[PDB]
């Protein structure tokens, strides 16, 4: 009688413990599946000259000068992060245009002739945006070889407040 | 139609009560409430659209 | 299984745990104390009290329900607490469902008087249909698949050491240390006092502080050193000298930082000072000259096993107990604790191999007592526990 | 099993009850049915009760079954469910007439529950759904979990559900609601109303309520630029107002924050705790007040963030004038964040997420009811065996 009381209590205790673990697992498993369901719901959602003249304005609103550059700004002062030099009117106009495009969620391509300070323009735009928004990054820059060290020196000189990670050398 | 009959025609069988029960080993001296199964022998409508948002 | 649902209540000396037998966690964990605010009036519950405590109102005073024996000592208040539990937490008439509650292991004496006060509370006052009383160390051990075990419970009141052999509790070998969680609260406070400015009737602030920053400090700063700390120090020093001398890092110099909120102020302890607090549980002779090393947890465990070997071979009981060591209790969760309890046991019993068991899940040991009672309540047969009915009471009432 | 046309979700709350019958399949739509949570109770000489949708010949009394989220009258509450359920049947049975063989043939029910409901209440409701409404499949989904499942399924998080007269605080660890940590404070949206009455004595209730619901009421932490601004009465009357439109939310925000702090501080596994603090979820009508959530976050940060005290840090920086390493603390939280909303439910984005708990239920119900496994709801099979107690074998 006594031996069986103990034997049967031990049995119930072990069964109860395994039931806990089961419930805990089926729970965690249901949760972890809904994450996947969410991911699929998200993927599914994501999947879901005069005509050009009007389509340009319509697509710009969805994304001529007053429309593409609805948000306007004028910056005649160099960002407080840039030191060791001065700015030019051309660089100021380029930076203002790029800032207006960024405020309008628009991209663009620069076609400067030569030696117009493209690295300085990029540094000024990045430093201004980061000082205004307090959003120092993450930011990605693509620099072709034989120019990595020049960009490194320019970043060290003009903008010590912005650090950079550069991959080079042995694997 | 009669609400009760609407309930009856949709979705197509025991019943439980919450009552005193006295376990046995014959019978233990105590009672306690539980959900017991029963033996063999044991209004209006609102209009949605008012409540639809618009 | 059985067609029933029980109310499971555990009144620890510090926390009270309550819930139904049909779910894996308790509905509530509330303090085993209350504020009496003054026309009198009684506040129960963790947030209700912490709110009222922060109000810092005169006449408000915290009183306790459970003495250091782990036994209720204020039965008028206990009823109010039970009422509170049934009314606001489980939300069910106490008259409907079977009740399962806990008692601590005893030597046997206070048992009958307690059982009577429970009859009066369960029957005369609440009208409970029927109740079981499980013995905490026993239930915890059973809930763990063990019929025989050396159960080492480190709670707020102190350490409770209970050998249990083949489902039976060895009462004369039952041992209750006086130093545990609450003791640690006192020491954390006394020691940190000068950095936080601070250096019954003032129960309210003592309590509120114990329940707020002091609780966090314990959970994040204290550690138990694996080996006698005085020895660890001499060693680390002796080693440190050699690294130094050799050329021309002592681990105890690591610093730990605690943000003390009430003054927005950082408190930094070195690792030694962090180890120091729990050392007192093991070598309480280090606070007063009035405590013998034998009041310490290590000697105590040993004492209790040896008193188990006196039944009613010894080097058999010793072997049984030591292969089924259960470490449990809120305070047993302090980092390093299991290992020191083990080192402390292993050296008093070198001939034997120790195997210890412990719930590794943080929550589950804090409420392992309640978890134990729960697994009793889910036992498949009514014959597995003594169930007191209104009858039993009637018959005791006769002469 | 099962038709998506057939899934029925009910979300009853103190003032109203959101209802939906059928899931859209393309994307989830915000519930369109909103029925006031009340029923009329006529008393028929001989004792018994009868329940109607209208005050019948002014003979019935008005029962409001759910108050402060709690069920205060379980019989009127079940009568209210039947009233909803029947109405849906009638509506569909007219429109289509073959309905009892199609859309109405197997109706699974998902009922969103509130933390405060008794086990006794939950069993009685289960009995009612199987016996009186003769429904065959039932999930009782806690509101908190609906929340976390809508929020891209978070294993650890805290739900702050701001009602009208009370706010619930509900921690979730490992997809489980931590009952012993759960609580509500007797404080909610009306608090804002009350704060405002003190600040604008010469206004009345409808004027104050109108400001709260207006485009120019926000919690600060361009409108903010103007000393005064304007808004329009419920009755079209133009009202001007000064700095008061940036007030009234503070006392509530502080109260919630103090509670959140005591709660999360009693999570025993610090590794869980860190996760919860990084997934704070705020829901409820009040929360749609511009600035509110961010203001609440701001306060939790101000009160609870573990970080070096500024004076201490300022000394250390002077000292180093003669780089400063970060002081590491042993406590959490060192990071506090609101959980990230899913941006891919277009209809929901459009209408805001104050009621996102319901999206939780749309997701769960589709998952559960369009897959074979019957692990998370009560079936007739199960009901026949254990009765209402069947409920506890499918808890999450």
């Amino acid at each position: 009688l006594h031996l069986q009381k103990i034997n049967s209590i031990i049995d119930f205790i072990k069964e109860r413990q395994s039931e806990q673990w089961s419930r805990q697992e089926r729970c965690f498993q249901f949760g972890r599946l809904g994450a996947s369901l969410h991911n699929q719901m998200e993927k599914d959602e994501q999947k879901r000259l005069d005509q050009t003249k009007d389509t340009r304005i319509t697509q710009l609103l969805r994304q001529y000068y007053e429309v593409a550059h609805r948000i306007k700004e004028k910056i005649d002062k160099q960002p407080s992060i840039l030191v060791g030099g001065t700015l030019k009117e051309y660089q100021l106009r380029g930076l203002e245009w790029m800032v207006s495009l960024y405020n309008n969620h628009l991209n663009g391509i620069l076609a400067d002739e030569m030696g117009l300070g493209k690295t300085i323009q990029s540094i000024s735009l990045i430093t201004y945006l980061y000082e205004v928004k307090k959003d120092i990054g993450p930011f990605l820059v693509i620099v072709p070889l034989s120019t990595i060290t020049n960009w490194t020196l320019e970043f060290e000189k003009w903008a010590p407040s912005l650090n950079t990670i550069i991959y080079k050398g042995t694997p | 139609m009669d609400p009760q009959t609407l309930i009856t025609k949709a979705n197509k069988k025991e019943s439980w009560r919450y009552d005193w029960y006295q376990p046995s080993k014959e019978k233990y001296p105590f009672r306690y409430k539980t959900w017991l199964r029963n033996q063999e022998d044991e209004e209006d409508i609102l209009d949605l659209k008012e409540f639809d948002r618009r | 299984t059985l067609n029933r649902k029980c109310v499971v209540i555990h009144n620890g000396s510090h926390r009270t745990v309550a819930g139904f037998s049909n779910v894996e966690l308790p509905q509530c964990i509330i303090p085993s104390s209350y504020i009496k605010r003054t026309e009198a009036e009684f506040i129960f519950g963790t947030y209700n009290m912490i709110d009222a405590a922060a109000e810092k109102r005169n006449g408000d005073e915290v009183y306790t329900l459970v003495d250091s024996q782990g036994l209720p000592y204020n039965w008028d208040a206990l009823e109010m607490q039970w009422r509170y539990l049934y009314d606001t937490q489980l939300k069910v008439s106490p008259e409907e469902l079977p009740l399962v509650i806990t008692m601590p292991a005893t030597n046997g004496k206070p048992d009958m008087a307690i059982l009577e006060r429970y009859y009066e509370l369960a029957f005369d006052k609440l009208n409970v249909p029927v109740f079981q009383i499980v013995i905490e160390p026993l239930a915890i051990a059973l809930s763990m698949g063990k019929s025989s075990a050396f159960v080492i419970d480190i709670g707020a009141s102190g350490c409770n050491v209970t050998p249990i052999i083949d489902g039976i509790v060895v009462k004369n070998a039952v041992v209750r240390s006086k130093f545990g969680g609450d003791f640690l609260d006192f020491q954390v406070h006394e020691r940190l006092a000068p950095l936080i400015k601070e250096e019954q009737k003032r129960s309210t602030d003592v309590w509120y502080e114990a329940s707020t920053w002091i609780q966090q400090f314990k959970s994040t700063m204290l550690q138990v050193s694996e080996k006698d700390l005085f020895e660890l120090e001499r060693y680390y020093k002796e080693q440190a000298d050699i690294y130094a001398k050799q050329q021309e890092n002592n681990p105890l110099v690591q610093k730990k930082n605690f943000l003390f909120k009430p003054l927005n102020k950082t408190l930094t302890l070195d690792l030694k000072e962090c180890y120091q607090f729990a050392e007192y549980l093991f070598k309480p002779q280090l606070i007063s000259d009035k405590f013998s090393p034998e009041d310490g947890l290590g000697p105590l465990m040993a004492k209790s096993v040896k008193k188990a070997g006196a039944s009613i071979s010894p080097e058999q009981v010793y072997s049984l107990l030591l292969t089924n060591v259960i470490i449990t209790g809120s305070t047993s969760l302090i980092e390093g604790m299991e290992q020191r309890i083990i080192k402390e046991l292993s050296i008093r019993f070198p001939q034997y191999k120790l195997t210890t068991f412990a719930n590794q899940v943080m929550m589950d040991r804090k409420i392992q007592g309640w978890l134990g009672a729960l697994t009793m309540a889910n036992l498949p047969s009514w014959s597995l526990g003594k169930w007191y009915s209104k009858e039993d009471y009637e018959t005791l009432k006769r002469d | 099993p099962f038709r998506q046309d057939s899934i029925l979700i009910i979300y009853p709350r103190s003032q109203t009850t959101l209802v939906q019958f059928g899931l859209n399949e393309e994307t989830f739509t915000v519930p369109e049915l909103e029925i006031p949570t009340q029923i009329y109770r006529t008393t028929r000489q001989d004792g018994s009760y009868t329940y109607h949708s209208t005050n019948k010949d002014n003979k019935a009394e008005l029962i409001k079954p759910i108050q402060n989220g709690e069920i205060i009258d379980i019989s009127a509450f079940t009568q209210f469910l039947r009233l909803i359920f029947v109405s849906i049947l009638s509506d569909r049975a007219n429109k289509n007439q073959d309905a009892f063989e199609a859309e109405l043939s197997n109706i699974p029910l998902l009922l969103i529950t509130h933390h405060s409901w008794s086990q006794s209440d939950l069993e009685i409701i289960t009995q009612y759904v199987f016996e009186s409404l003769e429904i065959n499949n039932l999930i009782q989904l806690p509101a908190s979990l609906a929340a976390t499942y809508s929020m891209i399924s978070l294993q650890n998080c805290c739900i702050i559900d701001v009602g009208t007269h009370h706010t619930d605080i509900i921690p979730i660890v490992d997809y489980a609601q931590l009952d012993h940590l759960v609580s509500s404070i007797p404080m909610g949206g009306q608090s804002i109303n009350d704060s405002l009455k003190k600040l604008l004595p010469q206004w009345d209730d409808d004027q104050i309520e109108s400001l709260k619901k207006s485009p120019i009421f926000e919690v600060l932490s361009k409108n903010s630029d103007l000393e005064f601004n304007t808004f329009w009465d419920e009755k079209g009357n133009e009202i001007k107002v000064g700095k008061q439109r940036f007030q009234g939310c503070n006392n509530l925000i502080k109260n919630i924050s103090n509670r959140v702090g005591l709660t999360l501080d009693n999570i025993d596994d610090i590794n869980k705790a860190k996760a919860v603090w990084e997934n704070i979820i705020i829901v409820g009508g009040t929360t749609s007040i511009s600035g509110f959530k961010e203001a609440l976050l701001g306060q939790l940060l101000k009160d609870h963030l573990i970080i070096e005290p500024e004076e201490e840090k300022s000394k250390r920086e002077e000292e180093a004038k003669s780089f400063v390493p970060t002081i590491e603390y042993v406590q959490c939280p060192t990071v506090i964040k609101l959980a990230k909303y899913p941006d891919y439910f277009p209809e929901w984005k459009k209408s805001g997420y104050s009621e996102i708990i319901f999206l939780g239920a749309q997701i769960v119900s589709k998952q559960i009811f369009t897959h074979p496994k019957d692990t998370f709801y009560i079936t007739r099979e199960k009901y026949n065996m254990k009765g209402p107690a069947a409920l506890w074998d499918v808890q999450f």
